[PDB]
Protein backbone atom coordinates (compact mmCIF):
# COMPACT_ATOMS: atom_id res chain seq x y z
CA UNK A 1 0.00 0.00 0.00
CA UNK A 2 2.85 2.15 1.03
CA UNK A 3 4.15 1.50 -2.78
CA UNK A 4 1.02 2.61 -4.55
CA UNK A 5 0.24 5.87 -2.50
CA UNK A 6 4.03 7.01 -2.84
CA UNK A 7 3.92 6.04 -6.42
CA UNK A 8 0.31 8.12 -6.72
CA UNK A 9 2.01 11.23 -4.41
CA UNK A 10 4.87 11.69 -6.73
CA UNK A 11 3.95 10.83 -9.59
CA UNK A 12 2.70 14.64 -9.45
CA UNK A 13 -1.50 13.42 -10.08
CA UNK A 14 -4.46 13.14 -8.63
CA UNK A 15 -6.51 9.63 -8.19
CA UNK A 16 -9.34 11.73 -9.63
CA UNK A 17 -8.19 10.44 -12.93
CA UNK A 18 -9.96 6.50 -12.12
CA UNK A 19 -13.43 7.94 -12.11
CA UNK A 20 -14.24 9.29 -15.60
CA UNK A 21 -16.94 12.12 -16.78
CA UNK A 22 -15.97 12.18 -20.93
CA UNK A 23 -15.20 9.16 -22.42
CA UNK A 24 -13.35 9.92 -26.37
CA UNK A 25 -14.03 8.82 -29.14
CA UNK A 26 -11.21 7.67 -31.91
CA UNK A 27 -11.47 9.18 -35.56
CA UNK A 28 -13.91 7.96 -38.10
CA UNK A 29 -10.96 6.17 -40.38
CA UNK A 30 -9.42 4.26 -37.33
CA UNK A 31 -13.29 2.06 -37.75
CA UNK A 32 -13.89 2.57 -41.00
CA UNK A 33 -17.43 2.13 -42.33
CA UNK A 34 -17.59 -0.30 -44.88
CA UNK A 35 -20.83 -0.43 -47.37
CA UNK A 36 -21.28 -3.90 -49.25
CA UNK A 37 -23.25 -4.53 -52.16
CA UNK A 38 -26.48 -3.94 -50.61
CA UNK A 39 -24.65 -1.02 -47.90
CA UNK A 40 -24.59 -2.94 -45.13
CA UNK A 41 -23.02 -2.06 -41.82
CA UNK A 42 -20.41 -5.18 -41.23
CA UNK A 43 -17.30 -2.86 -40.22
CA UNK A 44 -15.44 -3.25 -36.45
CA UNK A 45 -18.00 -3.21 -34.06
CA UNK A 46 -16.66 0.22 -32.40
CA UNK A 47 -19.62 1.36 -34.15
CA UNK A 48 -21.80 -0.84 -32.48
CA UNK A 49 -20.02 -0.01 -28.69
CA UNK B 1 51.71 -1.74 -52.83
CA UNK B 2 49.19 -3.60 -55.14
CA UNK B 3 47.20 -3.68 -58.25
CA UNK B 4 44.99 -0.83 -58.39
CA UNK B 5 41.61 -1.47 -58.04
CA UNK B 6 38.60 -0.47 -60.19
CA UNK B 7 34.79 0.31 -59.28
CA UNK B 8 33.67 1.81 -56.13
CA UNK B 9 36.59 -0.03 -54.37
CA UNK B 10 38.54 2.90 -55.13
CA UNK B 11 40.21 4.14 -53.10
CA UNK B 12 40.52 1.55 -50.51
CA UNK B 13 38.93 1.04 -47.02
CA UNK B 14 41.72 0.78 -45.11
CA UNK B 15 43.82 3.97 -46.29
CA UNK B 16 41.00 5.94 -44.95
CA UNK B 17 40.73 4.59 -41.98
CA UNK B 18 44.43 6.02 -41.25
CA UNK B 19 43.06 9.19 -41.70
CA UNK B 20 39.47 9.02 -39.35
CA UNK B 21 39.03 7.76 -35.98
CA UNK B 22 36.83 5.04 -36.60
CA UNK B 23 34.45 3.46 -39.90
CA UNK B 24 31.00 4.92 -38.09
CA UNK B 25 32.33 8.50 -38.21
CA UNK B 26 33.91 8.25 -42.04
CA UNK B 27 30.59 7.86 -43.28
CA UNK B 28 28.85 10.56 -42.23
CA UNK B 29 32.30 12.53 -42.52
CA UNK B 30 31.80 12.24 -46.13
CA UNK B 31 28.01 12.11 -46.41
CA UNK B 32 28.20 15.87 -45.15
CA UNK B 33 30.98 16.78 -47.71
CA UNK B 34 28.56 15.42 -50.36
CA UNK B 35 26.17 17.24 -49.46
CA UNK B 36 27.72 20.35 -49.25
CA UNK B 37 29.06 19.63 -52.96
CA UNK B 38 25.69 18.88 -53.90
CA UNK B 39 24.67 22.31 -52.13
CA UNK B 40 27.09 23.90 -54.26
CA UNK B 41 26.36 22.24 -57.72
CA UNK B 42 22.30 23.24 -56.92
CA UNK B 43 23.92 27.34 -56.38
CA UNK B 44 26.71 27.27 -59.31
CA UNK B 45 23.96 29.19 -61.31
CA UNK B 46 23.73 32.22 -59.32
CA UNK B 47 25.05 32.25 -55.60
CA UNK B 48 27.34 32.48 -52.60
CA UNK B 49 30.43 30.67 -52.98
CA UNK B 50 30.77 29.78 -49.62
CA UNK B 51 30.31 26.31 -49.88
CA UNK B 52 33.23 25.67 -51.81
CA UNK B 53 33.02 23.47 -54.86
CA UNK B 54 35.25 20.42 -54.99
CA UNK B 55 39.16 20.40 -54.00
CA UNK B 56 40.51 17.96 -56.06
CA UNK B 57 39.35 18.35 -59.98
CA UNK B 58 36.50 15.75 -60.38
CA UNK B 59 35.84 13.31 -63.51
CA UNK B 60 33.52 13.38 -66.37
CA UNK B 61 29.91 13.35 -64.10
CA UNK B 62 30.87 11.72 -61.10
CA UNK B 63 28.86 11.33 -58.42
CA UNK B 64 29.47 13.91 -55.56
CA UNK B 65 30.21 11.13 -52.79
CA UNK B 66 32.77 9.71 -54.95
CA UNK B 67 34.23 13.08 -55.04
CA UNK B 68 33.97 13.00 -51.48
CA UNK B 69 35.64 10.49 -50.55
CA UNK B 70 38.32 10.60 -53.12
CA UNK B 71 39.05 13.84 -51.55
CA UNK B 72 39.03 12.83 -48.43
CA UNK B 73 41.71 10.36 -49.22
CA UNK B 74 43.91 13.39 -50.13
CA UNK B 75 43.51 14.46 -46.56
CA UNK B 76 41.93 17.95 -47.71
CA UNK B 77 39.34 18.29 -44.96
CA UNK B 78 39.21 18.98 -41.54
CA UNK B 79 35.59 18.11 -38.73
CA UNK B 80 35.28 18.21 -35.17
CA UNK B 81 33.98 15.47 -33.33
CA UNK B 82 30.94 14.59 -31.69
CA UNK B 83 29.36 18.10 -30.66
CA UNK C 1 20.89 4.13 -39.08
CA UNK C 2 20.10 6.17 -41.63
CA UNK C 3 19.55 3.28 -44.19
CA UNK C 4 17.00 1.73 -41.44
CA UNK C 5 15.33 5.13 -41.00
CA UNK C 6 14.43 5.66 -44.72
CA UNK C 7 13.11 2.31 -45.25
CA UNK C 8 10.81 2.24 -42.15
CA UNK C 9 9.73 6.21 -42.75
CA UNK C 10 10.50 7.53 -46.35
CA UNK C 11 9.48 5.12 -48.03
CA UNK C 12 6.89 3.29 -46.67
CA UNK C 13 3.84 5.71 -44.59
CA UNK C 14 5.37 9.36 -44.79
CA UNK C 15 2.95 10.88 -47.41
CA UNK C 16 4.43 14.19 -47.67
CA UNK C 17 7.97 12.45 -46.82
CA UNK C 18 6.87 10.77 -49.98
CA UNK C 19 5.85 14.17 -52.49
CA UNK C 20 9.11 16.25 -50.86
CA UNK C 21 11.71 12.92 -51.49
CA UNK C 22 9.81 12.44 -54.97
CA UNK C 23 10.33 16.04 -56.15
CA UNK C 24 13.65 16.85 -54.62
CA UNK C 25 14.66 13.73 -57.07
CA UNK C 26 12.95 14.95 -60.09
CA UNK C 27 14.97 18.30 -59.40
CA UNK C 28 18.00 18.64 -57.72
CA UNK C 29 18.09 19.10 -54.27
CA UNK C 30 18.92 16.98 -51.63
CA UNK C 31 16.50 14.55 -50.42
CA UNK C 32 14.81 16.53 -47.20
CA UNK C 33 14.84 14.45 -43.71
CA UNK C 34 12.21 11.80 -43.05
CA UNK C 35 9.32 12.88 -40.75
CA UNK C 36 7.40 11.13 -38.35
CA UNK C 37 5.58 7.87 -39.70
CA UNK C 38 1.89 7.37 -39.65
CA UNK C 39 2.23 4.36 -38.00
CA UNK C 40 3.58 6.52 -34.70
CA UNK C 41 0.80 9.11 -35.38
CA UNK C 42 -1.83 6.16 -35.54
CA UNK C 43 -0.82 4.65 -32.06
CA UNK C 44 -0.60 8.22 -30.73
CA UNK C 45 -4.20 9.18 -31.58
CA UNK C 46 -5.12 5.96 -30.83
CA UNK C 47 -3.76 5.36 -26.73
CA UNK C 48 -5.09 9.07 -26.70
CA UNK C 49 -8.94 7.00 -26.38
Amino acid sequence: RLKVVAAFQQSGNSPMGMVLDAVPVIPPELRPMVQLDGGRFATSDLNDL
Amino acid sequence: GYDTPLGITNPPIDELLDRVSSKYALVIYAAKRARQINDYYNQLGEGILEYVGPLVEPGLQEKPLSIALREIHADLLEHTEGE
Amino acid sequence: AYTLQELLTIKSDDTVGRVKVYEAIVKGENIPEPGIPESFKVLLKELQS
